[PDB]
């Protein structure tokens, strides 16, 4: 994932106001605030008292103020709310925009998308225009993300993977393969294929009739209220109307016929906002139609299987024969390498499993989980979860095709007592913050987070 | 030829579709998965007889497959006589497993699946007056005797007689089916054209052994003491093959060295007439018998070990012998005492012939001896699935049916050596091995990787941890030199190439009774053969150790039985080998090969503290050259 809300935060502030502005918008982005954070967005958004720092420290409980560090850092980052040095403390007052925004939106406001939604003759059901948009949606699928056919019929979708980078293939020849963009989206469940495509298509669209907030409005606007009677070709600006135009052939909107129709509910922007049931010529079978082959054997035994969902299996083991239920393919060393020599660490894969093609996992995993929760102090023998011997070896393999491993961070200076060093590490060891310490050199190489909580000691 | 392909039709129908391939009907409502495409079972968890289709698929087919939540099945041909002696029915083998198993019975499947129930296994071979006799069991296989050509062509029109069936019983068919039903007696010339007859028209037929019926061979001087061990391999293989009533002669794959002839042995017992046993090479035979066959009760003076260069008594025992192929008929006959015994062995009747590890001679000589040696029944307890003796005789029809076959997974799950936990050591890399790779690719570099000083230190590990531990460490090393230069260091007592053989021993004293020494290094000597050890950790050095079916012997017969459970992994197998080095291919090899045989698979790679054991003797890259060029000297 290209992790938007770190790329939000990069826009600079006039704009950032700019979104929140539409109360359905505040709303959208609320269901996406760190929950910390959404109990001080309501809580500040409601008595807007400016309050001292000091009387929120004394409303929250012991340690979890991590939340907090990353929550307000968060807030100044994408700029919700200015901080104002009143008196010596942080005097943290809500964005007016983002304060006023969620007035309305929290009570029954009009948000330019909640209201904007027109209710009408919703002939577009749940499976109404849904299919299509999962057929399109698959379509971009088997030429962005690379399948066997292409039939996706946005254009724009395969140009956004040439050059966007959504196919890791040749742009200029109009291919969509696997690279290492493509990896990565492909490694995201859902959020990570959705949210780092979206981002070419209004990173590329976004100086002429783009609109860059108006098409943002108008994405935030479809979530924002159901579109219903007049929804797609009403709810859309300038820069949304064409982007829901360009979604409607694209796939990226379920648009009625013509073009120009009322807003068929489809699931894919419901996908993309509240992140739930991904599940949609005219046969939708769910939820566990989909499934995937692991075992502890290193052999896959595949009973359900679908079109695009071999094709992502067979990019990282080999296939050889489909049969009426079977996909032959067997799961080693070998197996995962066929990817690795491509340049993707096996690291999303391992997510992918338990998070997708699990569904025909589900019995054998069913043995693994063994409700490991409640007994966990009772006993302490893991069933095999999560899967360790396939992570001895993919990490063994993945290891093979990179031979080095390169570790992220920062590095430090100013350790000039030896008192500092320690006190900060032996904490680092409660919570894990440190790759590796040393009182010799003072130095060492991590994030931003241990170093940000002693300072704001020091500043607090 | 006497030997029909049927009893090794494994390996293949193992092949389907998906346009091609029917959906199953008992996909909507049906608990497995049997695909006949693939012949495979895949029993889901919601089956509601899941243990009756394995039951049923067991008897006849074997599982290729063996996951937690769905398995599998593989190639099967000799399974339709294994499944005609269970008695799983022709139709209801089908009925059941199609309606069980999602996927629908295919007509292939189906009609194998009828004919394995029924016809596969299940031939009519009639005798009266206990004796042989043109007839069957049923109604087919009368017609089935009558329609014989020794069977039928050479038989007398009288129905059954006491002289006879008890003297004549084209020749006596002791290999007959039950008898007691419709037939006529036959005539005494030509059973080598009977057992050519059967196979050729692909009848594997349930075979009986009626020793006591055969006037012509008398009571032999056998001491009838079952005081032997018995285990839960060797009694259903007893079981299977005296079924209800007579006995009979078949394939009984059995692990070498586990007591492998107790069962023979304990089946001689019953049988009462002239028994012999014939065993992998001439050195095997006093070996063997020395190692083992004292408890036994079986004699010892009487069971003359035919070597042809040491002389015992023959053509004159009253009893049971001991020998080998090698001293029946090969390049191996030391002297003309081998050929007396051929010629001995036609004027005297032998009902029962048990064989140790035919695979490694040559089957050409098994149709040779058979036909002068006009054996009633035989009994060969290999140990290997695949085999050069797959000659156009088959040594399953040229003997028997199967009755059990050698499930590994059986005995080294069930306390012998159970929790198999194999591992492939991969010592770290350095200078001179890729300096070595690069030089010279010959095979005089077999030596020249296996002498890594961390291979040394990676069995230290195993040395200190299982002794610790109180578990037995067996390493494997062709090599002798080397292999010396080895357990000098830690100072211990150890196996090595062309060591005294009271010192070993009293190096295997120390071994399995005391713990204080439990390293043991076994060279090539060890096979073929000596005295296999109770296995807890083997280290196999040697990773070429050519051919594969060596491998699987080997790898059989060093891992054998411990009666210790403290650990919750009793067995441990370590494959010390050398990375970045000519061993990869061999090794990985080794790696699908343990996995293949069922065993549980792991790979040790990060000992516990490897670089603060003891004895850090020749740890650093430099002292580590200088021994592979002493290396080279080998």
């Amino acid at each position: 994932k290209h992790s938007v809300t770190q790329y939000l935060e990069e826009i600079p502030q006039q704009v950032q106001n700019r979104l929140y502005t539409s109360p359905a918008t505040c709303l959208a982005i609320y269901r996406i605030l760190p929950p910390l954070a959404k109990f001080f967005i309501m809580a500040m958004v409601f008595n807007e008292n400016e309050v001292p720092l000091l009387d929120l420290d004394k409303w929250v409980n012991s340690n979890g103020k991590l939340q907090f560090q990353n929550a307000i850092k968060s807030m100044k980052s994408l700029h919700l709310l200015i901080p104002n040095k009143s008196s010596g403390t942080l005097m943290i007052n809500l964005n007016p925009t983002f304060k006023i925004s969620l007035r309305n939106a929290l009570t029954g406001g009009e948000v330019q998308n909640s209201f904007g939604v027109v209710v009408e003759e919703n002939v577009v059901s749940l499976d109404l225009l849904d299919e299509y948009s999962a057929n399109k949606w698959e379509t971009i699928l088997h030429f962005m993300v690379g399948t066997p056919l292409a039939k996706i019929p946005s254009e724009k979708v395969l140009n956004l993977l040439k050059h966007s980078k959504l196919m890791e293939e040749v742009n200029s020849t109009g291919e969509f393969k696997i690279t290492n963009e493509g990896f990565q989206f492909l490694l995201q469940e859902i959020n990570s294929q959705l949210w780092t495509l979206l981002l070419q298509y209004l990173k590329m669209i976004e100086t002429s009739k783009m609109d860059l907030v108006d098409v943002l409005h108008f994405i935030f606007m479809l979530g924002a209220l159901e579109v219903g009677k007049a929804y797609k070709i009403d709810a859309l600006s300038e820069t949304q109307r064409i982007m829901l135009q360009d979604m409607r052939d694209y796939g990226l909107v379920f648009q009625k016929h013509s073009n120009d129709s009322i807003f068929y509910p489809t699931k894919l922007a419901l996908m993309l906002t509240s992140d739930t049931k991904t599940i949609r010529g005219l046969k939708n079978q769910d939820i566990p139609d989909g499934s995937l082959i692991v075992e502890t054997n290193f052999k896959i035994y595949s009973y359900s299987n679908s079109p695009l969902q071999i094709a992502v299996l067979s990019l990282f083991v080999h296939l050889k024969a489909r049969f009426v239920n079977m996909v032959l393919g067997q799961i080693t060393r070998e197996s995962i390498r066929r990817a690795l020599t491509n340049g993707i660490t096996a690291d999303q894969i391992i997510a992918y499993l338990e998070t997708h093609a699990h569904p025909q996992m589900r019995r054998l995993a069913e043995e693994k989980l063994e409700k490991k929760l409640e007994l966990d102090p009772n006993c302490k023998e893991p069933l095999q979860v999560l899967p360790p011997t396939v992570v001895d070896q993919i990490r063994l393999w993945q290891l093979e095709l990179d031979r080095v491993i390169t570790y992220e961070g920062s590095l430090y200076s100013d350790f000039e007592t030896s008192q500092e060093y320690n006190l900060l590490s032996k904490y680092a060891q409660d919570i894990g913050v440190l790759l590796w310490k040393d009182d010799k050199k003072k130095k060492f190489f991590i994030s931003k987070e241990g170093n940000s909580q002693v300072l704001d000691f020091a500043k607090r | 030829p006497a030997d029909f392909v049927p009893d090794s039709v494994s390996g293949m129908f193992r092949s389907h579709d998906f346009s091609y391939l029917r959906l199953r009907p008992d996909h909507a409502s049906r608990p497995l998965w049997i695909s006949p495409s693939d012949g495979r079972i895949i029993l889901e968890s919601f089956s509601p007889l899941a243990e009756q289709a394995q039951d049923f698929l067991v008897t006849i087919a074997e599982p290729i497959s063996r996951p937690s939540h769905i398995h599998e099945y593989k190639i099967t041909a000799y399974s339709l006589y294994a499944a005609v002696s269970v008695g799983l029915e022709t139709d209801d083998i089908i009925s059941v497993l199609d309606r069980l198993s999602k996927v629908p019975v295919a007509e292939s499947i189906i009609n194998f699946i009828k004919g394995a129930t029924i016809s596969y296994g299940k031939v009519k071979l009639v005798i009266k007056h206990n004796r042989y006799f043109v007839e069957t069991t049923q109604a087919d296989i009368l017609q089935m005797l009558l329609n014989d050509s020794v069977i039928g062509p050479l038989r007398i029109d009288s129905d059954h007689q006491v002289q006879p069936p008890e003297d004549v019983l084209e020749r006596e068919e002791e290999d007959d089916d039950i008898d007691a039903v419709h037939s006529f007696e036959i005539a005494n010339e030509s059973v080598e054209v009977v057992k050519k007859r059967c196979q050729e028209i692909d009848y594997p037929v349930l075979e009986e052994y009626d020793f006591r019926n055969d006037h012509r061979n008398p009571d032999l001087d056998i001491d009838l003491k079952p005081s032997t061990q018995i285990r839960p391999y060797q009694e259903k293989s007893l079981s299977k093959m005296f079924g209800n009533g007579r006995a009979r002669s078949g394939i009984i794959v059995l692990p070498c060295g586990a007591g492998k002839t107790l069962v023979g042995i304990t089946a001689a017992c019953t049988i009462k007439k002239s028994v012999i046993v014939l065993c992998t090479s001439s050195v095997s035979v006093m070996q063997w018998r020395q190692q083992f066959l004292q408890w036994c009760t079986l004699q010892p003076e009487n069971c003359a070990v035919f070597t042809s260069d040491n002389k015992e008594m023959f053509q004159t025992e009253s009893g049971l012998v001991v020998s080998t192929y090698s001293m029946v008929a090969n390049t191996r006959n030391r002297s003309h005492d081998s050929q007396k015994v051929m010629d001995f062995l036609t004027g005297r009747e032998w009902g029962f012939i048990i064989l140790d590890e035919v695979h490694v001679v040559p089957a050409a000589m098994f149709r040779r001896v058979v036909s002068t040696i006009a054996a009633h029944a035989k009994l060969g307890l290999t140990a290997t699935l695949v085999r050069e003796d797959d000659k156009i005789g088959d040594l399953n029809f040229l003997i028997g049916p199967k009755l059990y076959e050698a499930n590994w997974m059986e005995l080294s799950q069930k306390g012998h050596i159970a929790n198999v936990q194999c591992a492939e050591v991969w010592c770290p890399m350095t200078a001179e091995f890729y300096q070595e790779y690069l030089r010279e690719t010959a095979r005089k570099r077999m030596l020249l990787y296996i002498m890594n000083p961390t291979k040394f230190q990676a069995c230290q590990f195993l040395i200190q941890y299982h002794e610790r531990r109180g578990d037995k460490i067996i390493v494997f090393s062709d090599n002798v030199y080397a292999l010396q230069e080895y357990a000098l260091k830690m100072g211990k007592p150890f196996i090595y190439g062309s060591t005294p053989q009271q010192e070993r021993m009293n190096i295997l004293q120390n071994f399995q009774y005391n713990d204080q020494i439990n390293t043991i290094f076994l060279s090539k000597v060890g096979d073929t053969s000596i005295d296999l050890p109770e296995a807890t950790c083997l280290i196999q050095i040697s990773s070429h150790y050519g051919s594969r079916r060596q491998e699987a012997q080997r790898l059989g017969r060093i891992l054998r039985a411990k009666r210790r459970n403290d650990e919750g992994f009793n067995a441990f197998f370590y494959s010390l080998v050398s990375k970045d080095t000519q061993e990869m291919y061999y090794s990985t090899k080794r790696q699908a090969f343990l996995v293949d045989q069922g065993y549980a698979f792991k790979v040790i790679t990060h000992l516990h503290g490897m670089e603060n054991i003891p004895n850090l003797a020749y740890a650093s890259p430099r002292e580590r050259r200088e021994l592979l060029q002493e290396v080279l000297l080998k």
